[PDB]
């Protein structure tokens, strides 16, 4: 019993998304299947279920209009159709199998679907010098889309006190995050510090030296 | 059926009892058996079946996990808590068609209260050329995660312009880290000297203030 | 095996010893209905049925005549008369594993209560709802069976118990099953009572010269008087002589 879904699909509001969940390790014909959403940092809400043999779909009142639930027994897979996507629809979705008297018993990975009109833009990396014991410095990544961004220090040679915080959505629709490091106050004079920022969606590789 | 989950954020030391309680608007028992279901989810992994029914344990479930209760009242007892138990735990009711979950309980390992390491980060010149300025305040190696961070620009409090983030639980350090970022326009940042971060934490009897004058 | 698939062994044509049942102390319950445990070796039984299974401790009360419960209703039903004995003993060490012992299952759901001594090995999905189930599992389609899930540490109630049920079908039919009759030492030339081969009598026993073959057990003479018999233990032929008597 293993469930494999899609990966992080991007859509503009007003578009449609058709996404898949393949299931293996079991019949896929003898168990009803459920779908669940979860907004980032939120609770879990069930959408609906289908019996693979007979095309009987049951949805919530909330999701009845925009959601379409289909399955293919020949390829042993599942399909989601989302229509008229809105900002609230951006979330991580979970593919669930019936079992153990539970509706959403077995959960498979998940798909991150993002509904926004923003486009892929290269990140802007700005150092954060120590203010003029132990001091600290960092870097800021601003105005990039979409997540993730890999931020490290000295190409992984600096790990102690290194904290890369996840980005948060701004009003402009872009993303902003910070990676900070704590260093000894004596190290400002001698040791060089460089933050490495990689945005694979924009394929941007920026190395910024932080100096006091 | 609506599920209410009492304590949904509990910190106990290793090897100590960890109890999470769950209640429902209506009865959960049907056909004699109870349709209360209990799930665990660790970061980066989907939820897994842990406790099916009131008491029966799931497949691949250690003896440490123990579910009990009846009617509308249910409980999870975790007597030999282990390192892997740091996760989010959820309720579920299965009698009715509308499937609703519980509040969700994030379990963390408890340690001694740690004094926060407060650090400050002024905006760089390159960002100034970009017409933006980011002032960052860092809390390093502090427990628990609960804290208050306030920005003071020319002795004026900032509201609705500071974005704060907290890192996940440390594996061995057992201490959280937090960062508050305040973004301002170049003209507005150039109009002020003093930028200060005030931190109130359980490990500090008085708030710690780190301030700098622009320039 | 599991309670739903309870193993049945037919036992007949043997010397049924129950002394081993008495001697062992590991057992918990010897609950007997219609028969005395101490006299099992005394009576002769037409046929014996041995029902072996494993149950939860809290459910050992349901293995009884005129009793109700999920095990009683859907797994194993015992007749109200049931001239026989149920013997149950705890097996926590043998039948519990680290993690969960899910090998043993019981039938959660069934359409109707099974009749006494009926076994349901069906694994078809039960339809608890109005909609046809059609062999799938859904909101109201449930697998009939569910595992015990035994753990090394469990409550006495929730620890496994091995149960054997003896269905003694008393009948006038040939007594295939008989208990051991025990025996005594022989006695030489002295006036004694005896019960050789079931023949009760009084007399002195002498070593004899009468000879015969396994075509015989006991001997007689004119006027239908027993005057010889072979002892089963030695197959030795002895003359029975009336004890000395007469007028004074
Ligand atoms: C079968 O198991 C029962 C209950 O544990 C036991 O009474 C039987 O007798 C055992 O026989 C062993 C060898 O014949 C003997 O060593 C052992 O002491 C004895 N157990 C008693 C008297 O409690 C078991 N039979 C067999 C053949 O193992
Ligand atoms: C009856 O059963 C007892 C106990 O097993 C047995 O002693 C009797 O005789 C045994 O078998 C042979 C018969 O003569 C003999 O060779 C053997 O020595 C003898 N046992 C003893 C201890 O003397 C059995 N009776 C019969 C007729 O076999």
């Amino acid at each position: 019993v293993q469930l494999q879904q899609s990966a992080a699909e991007l859509a503009r509001p007003g578009a449609s998304v058709k996404m898949s969940c393949k299931a293996s390790g079991y019949t896929f014909t003898s168990y009803t299947m459920h779908w669940v959403k979860q907004r980032p940092g939120q609770g879990l809400e069930w959408i609906g279920y289908i019996n693979p043999t007979s095309g009987y779909t049951e949805y919530n009142q909330n999701f009845k209009d925009k959601t379409t639930l289909t399955a293919d027994k020949s390829s042993s897979t599942a399909y989601m159709q989302l229509n008229s996507l809105t900002s609230e629809d951006s979330a991580v979705y979970y593919c669930a199998r019936e079992g153990h008297r539970v509706g959403p018993a077995y959960w498979g990975q998940g798909t991150l679907v993002t509904v926004s009109a923003a486009s892929t833009k290269g990140p802007s990396v700005f150092p954060l010098a120590p203010s003029s014991g132990t001091a600290a410095l960092g870097c800021l990544v601003k105005d990039y889309f979409p997540e993730p961004v890999t931020v490290s220090w000295n190409s992984g040679a600096l790990t102690s006190g290194v904290h890369t915080f996840p980005a948060v959505l701004q009003s402009s629709g872009l993303y902003s995050l910070s990676s900070v490091v704590t260093v000894p106050s004596s190290s400002l004079g001698t040791q060089t510090y460089i933050c490495n920022v990689n945005h694979k969606p924009s394929n941007t590789k920026v190395d910024k030296k932080v100096e006091p | 059926i609506v599920l209410t989950q009492s304590p949904a954020s509990l910190a106990v030391s290793l090897g100590q009892r960890a109890t999470i309680s769950c209640r429902a608007s209506e009865s959960v028992d049907n056909y004699g058996i109870s349709f209360m279901n209990w799930f665990q989810q660790t970061p980066g992994q989907p939820p897994k079946l842990l406790i099916y029914g009131s008491s029966n344990q799931g497949s691949g479930v250690p003896a440490r996990f123990s579910g009990s209760g009846s009617g509308t009242d249910f409980s999870l007892n975790i007597h030999p808590m282990e390192e892997d138990d740091t996760a989010m735990y959820f309720c579920q009711q299965s009698k009715e068609v509308p499937y609703t979950f519980g509040g969700g309980t994030k379990l963390e390992i408890k340690r001694t209260v740690a004094a926060p390491s407060v650090f400050i980060f002024p905006p760089s010149d390159e960002q100034l050329k970009s017409g933006t300025a980011s002032v960052v305040c860092l809390l390093n190696n502090f427990y628990p995660r609960e804290a208050k961070v306030q920005w003071k620009v020319d002795n004026a409090l900032q509201s609705g312009n500071s974005q704060e983030s907290v890192t996940e639980q440390d594996s061995k350090d057992s201490t959280y880290s937090l960062s508050s970022t305040l973004t301002l326009s170049k003209a507005d940042y150039e109009k002020h000297k003093v930028y200060a971060c005030e931190v109130t934490h359980q490990g500090l009897s008085s708030p710690v203030t780190k301030s700098f004058n622009r320039g | 095996a599991s309670v739903y698939a309870w193993n049945r062994k037919r036992i007949s044509n043997c010397v049924a010893d129950y002394s081993v049942l008495y001697n062992s102390a590991s057992f918990s319950t010897f609950k007997c209905y219609g028969v005395s445990p101490t006299k099992l070796n005394d009576l002769c039984f037409t046929n014996v049925y041995a029902d072996s299974f494993v149950i939860r401790g809290d459910e050992v009360r349901q293995i009884a005549p005129g009793q109700t419960g999920k095990i009683a209703d859907y797994n194993y039903k015992l007749p109200d008369d049931f001239t026989g004995c149920v013997i149950a003993w705890n097996s926590n060490n043998l039948d519990s594993k680290v993690g969960g012992n899910y090998n043993y299952l019981y039938r959660l759901f069934r359409k109707s209560n099974l009749k006494p001594f009926e076994r349901d090995i069906s694994t078809e999905i039960y339809q608890a709802g109005s909609t046809p189930c059609n062999g799938v599992e859904g909101f109201n389609c449930y697998f009939p069976l569910q595992s015990y899930g035994f753990q090394p540490t469990n409550g006495v109630g929730y620890q496994p118990y091995r149960v054997v049920v003896l269905s003694f079908e008393l009948l006038h039919a040939p007594a295939t099953v008989c208990g051991p009759k025990k025996s005594t030492n022989l006695v030489k030339n002295k006036c004694v009572n005896f019960n050789f081969n079931g023949l009760t009598g009084t007399g002195v026993l002498t070593e004899s010269n009468k000879k015969f073959l396994p075509f015989q057990q006991f001997g007689r003479d004119i006027a239908d008087t027993t005057d010889a018999v072979r002892d089963p233990q030695t197959l030795e032929i002895l003359d029975i002589t009336p004890c000395s008597f007469g007028g004074v």
